[PDB]
RNA sequence: GCAGGCGCGCAAAUUACCCAAUCCUAAUUCAGGGAGGUAGUGACAAUAAAUAACGAUACAGGGCCCAUUCGGGUCUUGUAAUUGGAAUGAGUACAAUGUAAAUACCUUAACGAGGAACAAUUGGAGGGCAAGUCUGGUGCCAG
């Protein structure tokens, strides 16, 4: 189950990477993309100029959280709903929160970069 | 130009004499040291050998081998400049001679 | 060499310059063998030959091969690595196999000696 | 107690020959012992320890089977005739021995090659 | 065998500690040769996945693929979908090695002692001894290990030291 | 390559002596 | 003077010694023959070295199509039979499913003739007629109605010819090379260019048709009277899916 | 009178550190280190143990009360 | 060409066996074949395993481990070579198979373990100790 945020998005469509086969071809396994209202309030207000990081958002395979705090700060959201459970896989590419993520122990983290994604801290990679 | 001495990642050097015999103070890096003649250039320069102790193997014209040193910090009593340490002396390694595997030949 | 006597072994290490040295495989190395070459390393190396002998060890060959395979490590070890020796086998009338004995003497008609400076 | 099997019994008379894939399997014995097997072989057939022969066994891995190739036929004349001499030589019906080895005989050969001449010689 | 890309990551050296601890391994290359045709089996089964269904190349290759790990026994047949193929792991392909397999038959009392008696050729599956720990018994020779005929714990004569100490006390 | 070569060529490197 | 690079269809292993059996000079091309060695050794084993198919060949004992020919790399090729008198057996060797050499067992009365296409035909000297067909027999005095791409019927006792074979619409056809080799069945149109690429056309149950160029084709003969019995069951080699099917069916 | 040589000679890994018997099979330290990482997390975390062993007669360990171990949601 | 070597005073397969196989050549089943095959050497790569497994007893609890801030949790902790029988293969070797003959593998009598001494190495990180040495100087310190 991989939380997806903004900034990933936005630099998957800017790389062209597509999101549920990027994510098959990065970590051979079905995925769950996971988008919390709380990040898809952040990707609305990103205004006119990523409506298709929105229409590729709203997609029914990214069935998506519910979350429940007053304004729409995702990185702490994202940072609390994981370190709740650890069951979640973060999809990222923000500088501070992978140094947020690479400091609580033990989630698996993946950005894109070259083209196709890239996964950190998870074992069975291969 | 890929390496300290030309190209190549050792050189047999000729030993002058043993730099820093007379320095009080044990394992220091001035009593560590020793002049060497490059051969492939000809020309005089200074190098380590590691534990002063097995400092006293080498000691004058033993054709030995000389291989880079890599400062991986800052060390307090080291000296910059050199970059040579020695790996062999007359063909035998001097490490193994430190912990007395093998034995110098003549 | 007169083998009882480091009266004798110390001047011989003294003179000489090629050294065929005799190990004998069924019984492994000896220290006689190893002070001589302990003299000859710090007195300055001459050109040393293994040789070993008595190779009638069993019907074991694989004895055979797997002590032969220990004595040359240990040689090379401790003489320079990949010295040259040769495994005679038992002595046939009088004398060892020809066929071993010429190698033996092409090598030390090819020897091509070196420098020592005492 | 051991039990001897044949499998796939293919005639060839261009031979006079009977092949086949030969299994012993011997439960606790070491290894079933060419001749002995080959004689029991021979009983269970018509006839002819010596011409029967039984050459290309293995025993497989942990013990207990061994698998080979085994042939029989009659008539051990033609069994000197139609079998090679280093089986012959495996059983007590032939014998050959050279001495000189491949250097021999090849200088041998050469000094011969170096003679040209009959025996003559003087002095 | 294959290298991982980033080895020395503390959560795969704890993943290594892991599974070499509770399966009973020698070192991380037999976790590695098994991740290895994992890898490969799982990315031999994704792209049959991406094509389409009912392409004659997916059913047939799909279904040669199931067969295969149904047969194997990492693939229980309740689930014969390809895409449970995606879903497996390497838990599951340690867990049918023999070692593993015969300690949890019953009859060896600890893994490092299942692999150990393996090792001393004591355990044949049903025919063959077989002196080595990674086999990946199928699911058909699961019910086939005992003790091997030709061993002590068989029922064979009794061992080296059983006889001599029995000579000891004959003195 | 020079790789292979510009490192065994030291081994035709002594000390100077005479015979 | 060597070998290994053999025609695959030889099923030879990789690991049995680097060299191959090189086929001597014989009636056929090297590409499409076997030699008397790979048959005797390892295609049928009767024998299990090159010493004993030796034996075997000088023992008098084989009879290439009429004759003896004590020769292990012997290229008796495609179309010939071997008798052996022990073994009861005639080998009519031709083509398969799949490519390689199918054995026949052949009686007697199929074993007394071959037959051949002709691969040239002009008038040899003294004004004697001449025929040669694809194993070097060059024969004299044909019947006077003679076509090039034509099969005869060759007596193979005494080398004559005892029966002749017209080709054109609605007659066999068994085709020797191509993709699409070892198969039968000639019933779609006659189509000729010049300069090749051209084939009498394949049937099939399904009206499938292969086109080759003409050399490699070639008559075996008419519907319901072919002249050699023919291997597996009159192969065409339909589907491995449809045989899945037929399996699944009946 | 035949001499010999002995072990040292024989052997010439002399001059070494104190090595280790539980490193010279290197299954047995991945078996011996994985015994303690069992118990190390004793002391991290409290893992399930089997259950209620013999009759309940008390945790027999402590119990204390201004402490909770539950994680809160932000 | 094959084997061995040399050309530096600093270096590395054996001057082994055989036509038995695969073929080739010839007056031609046979003879020849350093073509080719086998063996030895060969940390050049690749595959699989061992270097121990199971207990019993006695004690020490001021006990261990995880915590960047005096926090948390656990005999279900450690040492005693206290100690016991089982199992084996490295090695050994009757033999037999293997192969042209032999070696190797597989199989196997009788042997063969306790420090299983039948004695795993390469690195890396740290301390601590003297009636001891050396240097600096605001005692007794620092290096
Ligand atoms: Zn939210």
């Amino acid at each position: 189950q991989v939380l997806i945020d903004t900034n990933f998005i936005n630099f998957s469509i800017q790389k062209k990477v597509d999101i549920v086969r990027g994510m098959m071809d990065c970590l051979l396994a079905k995925c769950n993309p996971l988008i919390t209202d709380c990040v898809m309030a952040e990707l609305e207000k990103l205004g006119p100029k990523y409506r298709i990081a929105l229409k590729l958002a709203r997609d029914p395979r990214i069935k998506r959280l519910s979350c429940s705090h007053k304004g729409t700060y995702a990185d702490d959201c994202l940072v609390h709903r994981v370190l709740q459970h650890k069951c979640y896989i973060v999809a990222t590419n923000d500088a501070g929160l992978k140094q947020r993520i690479r400091k609580i122990p033990g989630i698996p983290l993946m950005s894109v970069g070259g083209h196709a994604y890239v996964i950190e801290k998870l074992p069975d990679v291969f | 130009k890929s390496s300290p001495f030309g190209g190549s990642s050792h050189a047999k050097g000729i030993v002058l004499e043993k730099l820093g015999i007379e320095s009080k103070q044990p394992n220091s890096a001035i009593r560590k040291c020793v002049r060497v003649q490059l051969i492939k250039n000809g020309k005089k320069v200074t190098a380590f050998v590691p534990n002063d102790g097995c400092l006293n193997f080498v000691d004058e014209n033993d054709e030995v081998l000389l291989a880079g040193f890599g400062r991986k910090g800052k060390a307090k009593g080291d000296i910059p400049g050199v970059r040579f340490k020695v790996v062999k002396v007359s063909g035998v390694s001097l490490l193994a001679l430190w912990k007395e595997k093998k034995e110098k030949p003549r | 060499c007169p083998a009882d006597d480091l009266n004798a072994m110390i001047d011989i290490a003294k003179i000489a310059d090629l050294v065929l040295l005799l190990i004998d495989g069924n019984f492994g190395f000896e220290m006689e063998t190893m002070e001589f070459l302990n003299i000859a390393q710090h007195h300055g190396m001459p050109r040393v030959l293994g040789v070993a002998t008595h190779l009638d060890l069993f019907k074991s060959q694989s004895t055979l091969r797997a002590s032969k395979k220990r004595l040359k490590h240990r040689f090379w070890t401790e003489v320079y690595q990949g010295a040259k020796l040769f495994y005679l086998s038992g002595v046939i009338n009088g004398r060892y196999p020809d066929r071993e004995i010429l190698n033996l003497s092409r090598f030390i008609s090819v020897m091509k000696f070196r420098p020592l400076k005492w | 107690a051991v039990t001897i099997r044949t499998r796939k019994v293919i005639s060839n008379p261009l031979l006079a020959r009977k092949q086949f894939v030969v299994d012993v399997l011997h439960p606790n014995r070491a290894n079933v012992s060419k001749d002995e097997l080959r004689e029991k072989l021979a009983e269970v057939y018509k006839a002819e320890k010596d011409a029967v022969s039984v050459f290309g066994f293995r025993t497989q891995f942990g013990g207990g089977k061994s698998v080979g190739f085994g042939l029989v036929y009659n008539s051990v004349a033609e069994a000197k005739k139609f079998e090679p001499t280093y089986r012959l030589v495996r059983y007590g019906l032939a014998e050959k021995v050279e001495k000189a080895s491949r250097q021999q005989r090849k200088q041998k050969k050469n000094r011969d090659k170096k003679i040209f001449g009959t025996g003559k010689r003087l002095a | 065998y294959s290298t991982p890309k980033r080895p020395y990551e503390s959560s795969r050296l704890d993943a290594e500690l892991k599974l070499a601890g509770e399966f009973g391994l020698k070192n991380k290359k037999e976790i590695y040769r098994i991740s290895f045709q994992l890898s490969k089996i799982r990315r031999a089964a994704r792209d049959l996945l991406t094509r389409d269904e009912k392409d004659p190349k997916r059913l047939f290759e799909g279904n040669a693929l199931i067969r295969r790990l149904v047969r194997v026994g990492v693939l229980s047949e309740d689930k014969k979908k390809l895409d449970y193929v995606l879903a497996l792991k390497v838990e599951d392909f340690l867990e049918r090695r023999l070692q593993t397999q015969v300690y949890k038959l019953g009859l060896a009392k600890s893994v490092h002692h299942a692999r150990v008696l393996i090792t001393q050729r004591h355990i044949a599956v049903g025919k063959q001894i077989v002196n080595i720990p990674s086999f990946m018994v199928r699911l058909d020779s699961e019910k086939h290990i005992d003790f091997a005929p030709t061993s002590p714990f068989g029922g064979a004569r009794p061992g080296r030291v059983a006889r001599r100490n029995a000579a000891r006390k004959a003195e | 390559t020079m790789q292979r070569s510009s490192d065994v060529n030291e081994r035709k490197l002594h000390v100077p002596m005479v015979d | 003077l060597k070998r290994l690079a053999a025609p695959h269809h030889w099923l030879l292993d990789k690991l049995s010694g680097c060299y191959a059996p090189r086929p001597s000079a014989g009636p056929h091309k090297l590409r499409e023959s076997l030699p008397l060695i790979v048959f005797l050794r390892n295609r049928l084993k009767y024998a299990l070295n090159g010493r004993e198919v030796k034996a075997i060949l000088m023992q008098r004992h084989v009879k290439v199509d009429g004759k003896v020919r004590t020769d292990t790399t012997y290229p008796a090729g495609f179309m010939d039979v071997i008798t052996l008198d022990a073994t009861n057996e005639n080998f009519r060797l031709v083509y398969d499913v799949k490519g390689r050499f199918a054995v026949h067992r052949i009686t007697d009365e199929e074993a007394s003739y071959k037959l051949g296409k002709v691969k040239k035909v002009q008038l040899g000297k003294k004004g004697v007629p001449y025929v040669v067909t694809h194993d070097g027999r060059t024969i004299r005095y044909p019947d006077p109605n003679i076509k090039v791409n034509d099969t005869v019927k060759i007596d193979l006792a005494s080398g004559k010819i005892t029966d002749f074979i017209k080709f054109d619409a609605g007659k066999l056809v068994y085709v020797t090379g191509g993709r699409n080799l070892g198969r039968i069945g000639t019933i779609v149109h006659k189509e000729r260019h010049d300069g090749g690429f051209d084939l009498v056309h394949i049937k099939d149950s399904l009206d499938n048709t292969f086109v080759t160029r003409l050399n490699n084709v070639f008559v075996i003969g008419e519907q319901g009277k072919p002249y050699i019995s023919l291997p597996k069951g009159k192969g065409i080699k339909l589907s491995i899916a449809e045989e899945r099917d037929r399996r699944r069916a009946q | 009178g035949k001499r010999a040589i002995n072990y040292q000679i024989l052997k010439n890994k002399g001059l070494t550190p104190k090595r280790n018997k539980d490193n010279r099979n290197s299954r047995v330290k991945k078996r011996k280190k994985y015994q303690k990482a069992q118990k190390k997390l004793k002391s991290v975390r409290a893992v399930y143990s089997g259950g209620q062993s013999g009759v309940y007669e008390g945790e027999k360990t402590g119990i204390k009360k201004g402490l909770t171990r539950s994680v809160k949601f932000k």
